């Protein structure tokens, strides 16, 4: 009878599912690292700040854009004054 | 991201208490589950690629048959064509079960095929073909049989013309089977 | 004592396997007197010889009657073709009309002719008849013996000890449900304490709110001998553990079994006095075993009997508490070859008793009734006559040139049904009858033989499973290593129409994975019943009735150890703290490596996690639970 | 990292019980220990 | 996976040989056959 068209095929079926088996495994497992810069209550100043970088950034008084952003940066290089900034009220 | 999550909770708020999930727990997590398993399931795909259309049957168009006397011409070319080849009724089927006994792995092997792949050819030996001479051909062959002592070659070509339009590729399959003619044979003397 | 004991059982053996090996109408008897004698044996040894010898010679007399009656129709191998092609009702194949001597019409040489033929391969078949002749005589001079009357007389004691073996049994469960219910009050109190805790802090919380040879002789000696016999012996070890639970009451009641033979000697009973001065004299060794025992009411020859049974030495001993563990743990073993013999033959009528095992023997909540034991005996005793007849070749659908039509073909329906004229035909069925009767004889030993009509059964089958205050078990890690081991087989099964039919199985057992966290994280025991009576018939029927293969029928054993499993926590109930993960309790080494390895696996941590925040009933989001078992996965 | 193990546990046991307000607190506990590593340093001393 | 079975000879097995006269018929079909078709010896490249 006719066959008109395994062993080596297999190895790449196991291979795309260990690909999208550590791709989901990118949600999970390592998501404690980013409680900190997501969990994270009233977000209002922040806003304020990033808000006030995008219109210096159009009046184009850049030494305001510098500052603002110096505090951006302190901002995200220091939690506990993430949670000074983030409380509730 | 989060400002807008943290508008829609004070929109929305849920009772800030023992709070059980209704049903989004079945409308997203029972979503993840099944696209999950699906992505454990397309070895389904990767199984239907594989041994779709097996099936069809290499029953053949033609078949010829020559003899060539060492290196003369052929006496026959004798295509055995439709509707003389014929396919098997199943009571031929029952005649190859019945006539091999006393073989094992005659019985396992005709078994191994279907009630469409075992074909007849009904070979006539009556060729309407004029054997085609000249008083070289004519007088070498005598001379080869009566003087010549070399081993003559008897071939026995066969040919098989397959449905392309059935699959497969290979059309044409062939084997030569010769028999040598010693000197003084009686089959030599007979032919002489 | 093995001759003289167990020497009597195995001459109903040889005669099941002359009636099975060589099959007529005298086969036939063969069998039934087979059965009858497993049946009524545990009273035929009880009998007196002036009865039991009557009984007997009625079977001696039987086999020398299959003898010359075989000779009687050994006349018929002279005139042998011609009745051959006349059809007498086709008497040859009834007594297996063939010869065995030389100088005749050479039998298996004729066999070419095969237009109404015989049978060969089954001869005369006086060997058998022969073997079982000697066995018969044998017994006689047996019962004939004094070594019968210890034996008959050890025999009526355990007859007066089935009683208190049923008191032992009553004293062991009590004190086991007891114990139970020990755990659960303790383990409840442990969580009112931990949860006043949760509250007191979180109280203090609102008041806060409120502010040389012998190099190598010396491995080929310690790592030859030494090191292998220790753990030979830590076998022994642990198989001694393994029983001992039946062990103790067994020498408890052999204690007593020594003493009611040294009151049965000249009177049957006087008020229980035996019963005074054993577990009284003796109690330390009667308290683990007995419990109830003086609530209701030293052998010295049994000492140094225990004490020349303590040096048999390796390989006997080992073989010893084989032998207690198969005789202990015997119902498993007749699930095993119920299972067994089932998973060989793939039939339609051998499907009938481990759908009743898995739905009516491990689904009633102590025990196997009367009503079990019985089916399964009746039902394969049924099953053996039923596949002894179709051995003939009467009918056409028993020809020869059809069965080499046939052949190989799972549709023809005696293959279906199991009615297959091959010479090994009985498969494990001789193995299930003296499984099925030896179990019966424990059972027996001890004190165990106590719109509208489906209703008062049924409704009283769920009663037992749903008012019993039995125990507390969680085997589901062992159910999905089985479930993981089904996916192992079922992928193995893909290196080989086939292959497509191992895809559904994939869908399936994903399917049942899903519930079974299901069912397992809400409690929900009404609808793991219902899974397990949908999910033995679905199975039952789709491999059966639909698709032999050698990966199927292991699949097919893992999924039936999983239908033990599931049942066995059908019964035993659900413990009232399921308890997260398996993996985090004992903080090994080993056990960290079965954590990470088991993090390794693609799709079982996204899957465990999102299914337990489904299940469960939570007040956090879908991100909020990964959040939290991430931290926990990595803190473990 | 004693402390924390106690505080999963506490959640875990809290999710049996159907508590769920000690879950909340004691899930504001998890997020607020992993939003502030000084506290994470004082929570995780050795002692 | 590159380059593998290379090397396998193609020693043909048939060669005929026609001569038609404009649109009319062939004078020859001289099939030349085995064992007329010969391969060489290293002589015969020692020849060429």
């Amino acid at each position: 009878k006719v066959s008109p068209p395994g062993y080596g095929i297999v190895g790449l079926y196991v291979s795309i599912v260990l690909v999208v088996g550590k791709f989901v495994r990118g949600f999970f497992s390592e998501i404690s690292h980013s409680i900190m810069f997501e969990e994270l209550p009233c977000v209002d100043r922040i806003l304020k700040l990033c808000q006030d970088i995008f219109l210096v950034r159009e009046t184009r008084e850049l030494e305001l854009e510098e500052e603002l952003y110096a505090k951006l940066i302190f901002l995200y290089r220091s939690p506990e004054t993430m949670i000074k900034w983030t409380r509730e009220r | 991201i989060i400002k807008c999550s943290r508008e829609t909770e004070k929109k929305y708020p849920q009772p800030k208490g023992q709070k059980k999930k209704k049903i989004v727990k079945y409308g997203m997590g029972g979503l993840i589950i099944l696209f999950l398993i699906a992505i454990i399931w397309f070895p389904l795909l990767f199984m239907s690629l594989i041994r779709s259309v097996v099936g069809v049957v290499n029953q053949p168009i033609d078949v010829t048959v020559t003899l060539k006397l060492g290196g003369y011409e052929p006496l026959f070319t004798m295509s055995a064509q439709q509707p003389s080849i014929v396919p098997f009724t199943p009571q031929a089927y029952e005649e190859l079960s019945q006539q091999f006994d006393p073989y094992p792995l005659a019985m396992q092997f005709i078994s191994q095929y279907s009630p469409e792949d075992i074909v007849t050819a009904q070979i006539e030996g009556s060729s309407g073909a004029l054997w085609r001479i000249s008083p070289p051909s004519r007088a070498q062959m005598k001379q080869e049989l009566y003087n010549g002592t070399a081993d003559i070659t008897l071939r026995f070509t066969w040919n098989f013309q397959r449905d392309l339009a059935k699959g497969g590729t290979v059309e044409y399959t062939n084997e030569k089977h010769t028999l040598e003619l010693a000197p003084n044979s009686t089959a030599r003397r007979q032919l002489a | 004592v093995a001759v003289f004991r167990y020497l009597f059982w195995l001459v109903l053996v040889v005669v099941f396997v002359a009636g099975a090996t060589r099959i007529s109408i005298f086969g036939l008897g063969y069998l039934l007197a087979c059965f009858y004698l497993l049946l009524f044996g545990t009273t035929l040894l009880q009998k007196d010889t002036r009865a039991q010898l009557v009984l007997w010679d009625c079977l001696i007399l039987y086999n020398v009657t299959v003898i010359i009656s075989k000779n009687m129709l050994s006349l018929l191998s002279c005139v042998f073709v011609e009745q051959m092609q006349s059809n007498f009702c086709w008497v040859i194949q009834l007594f297996s009309l063939v010869c065995t001597v030389k100088g005749y019409y050479d039998p298996k040489e004729m066999m070419t002719r095969d237009r109404d033929c015989l049978l060969p391969v089954e001869e005369a078949g006086i060997i058998w008849d022969s073997i079982c002749f000697f066995f018969l005589l044998l017994q006689r001079r047996i019962f004939l013996s004094h070594y019968f009357l210890h034996v008959s007389a050890d025999l009526k004691a355990t007859a007066l000890q089935a009683s208190r073996g049923f008191a032992l049994y009553n004293a062991a469960n009590l004190k086991s449900i007891n114990f139970h219910r020990q755990i659960e009050e303790k383990s409840l109190a442990q969580l009112k304490r931990q949860m006043k805790r949760i509250r007191a802090k979180q109280e203090k919380y609102r008041q806060s709110q409120a502010s040389h040879m012998m190099q190598r002789v010396l491995s080929t000696m310690q790592f030859l001998w030494v090191l292998g016999q220790a753990t030979v012996d830590g076998l022994t070890r642990w198989l001694r553990a393994f029983t001992k639970h039946h062990r103790t009451m067994s020498d408890v009641l052999c204690a007593e079994r020594y003493l009611l033979t040294q009151e049965l000697l000249r009177v049957g009973e006087v008020r229980r006095g035996v019963l005074d001065q054993l577990y009284v004299g003796e109690d330390e060794a009667t308290l683990s075993g007995p419990v109830e025992t003086r609530d209701g009411p030293h052998i010295p020859e049994l000492e140094e009997a225990e004490r020349f049974e303590a040096q048999q030495g390796r390989t006997l001993r080992l073989l010893r508490a084989g032998y207690q563990c198969v005789a202990a743990h015997s119902e498993l073993l007749c699930y095993f070859i119920i299972i067994l013999n089932h998973m060989v033959t793939a039939s339609a009528a051998s499907l009938v008793l481990p759908v009743l095992v898995f739905l009516w023997a491990m689904l009633t909540i102590p025990r196997p009734s009367k009503r079990f034991w019985m089916t399964a005996i009746v039902f394969t005793e049924v099953m053996v006559v039923t596949k002894y007849l179709f051995q003939f070749g009467f009918f056409p659908w028993n020809s020869y040139v059809v069965l080499r039509r046939y052949e190989n073909k799972p549709y023809f329906p005696p293959r279906i049904l199991g009615l297959e004229k091959t010479d090994s035909y009985i498969k494990y069925d001789l193995v299930q009858l003296m499984a099925l009767f030896f179990h019966r004889s424990q059972l027996l030993c001890y004190g165990l033989w106590d719109q509208s009509f489906y209703q008062p059964l049924q409704r009283f089958f769920h009663d037992i499973l749903h008012t019993k205050y039995r125990a507390a078990t969680d085997v589901y890690a062992l159910m999905f290593l089985a479930d993981i081991v089904d996916i192992i087989i079922i992928i193995f099964g893909f290196w080989a129409q086939v292959p497509q039919a191992f895809l559904f199985m994939l869908l399936v057992q994903f399917g049942t994975m899903v519930i079974d966290r299901a069912l397992y994280l809400r409690k929900t025991v009404l609808g793991k019943l219902a899974f397990q009576v949908v999910l033995v018939v679905a199975i039952h029927i789709w491999m059966f009735f639909i698709l032999q293969n050698a990966v199927a029928q292991l699949w097919y054993f893992v999924k039936c150890i999983y239908f033990a499993l599931s049942a066995y926590q059908i019964r035993c109930g659900y413990p009232t703290r399921i308890l997260g993960n398996f993996l985090t309790k004992k903080y090994n080494h080993l056990n960290l490596f079965l954590f990470q390895g088991f993090r390794l696996v693609p799709f079982l941590v996204e899957l465990r996690a999102v299914m337990d925040w489904v299940w469960t009933d939570t007040t956090l989001s879908l991100s909020n639970w990964m959040c939290v078992e991430d931290i926990y996965a990595n803190i473990f």
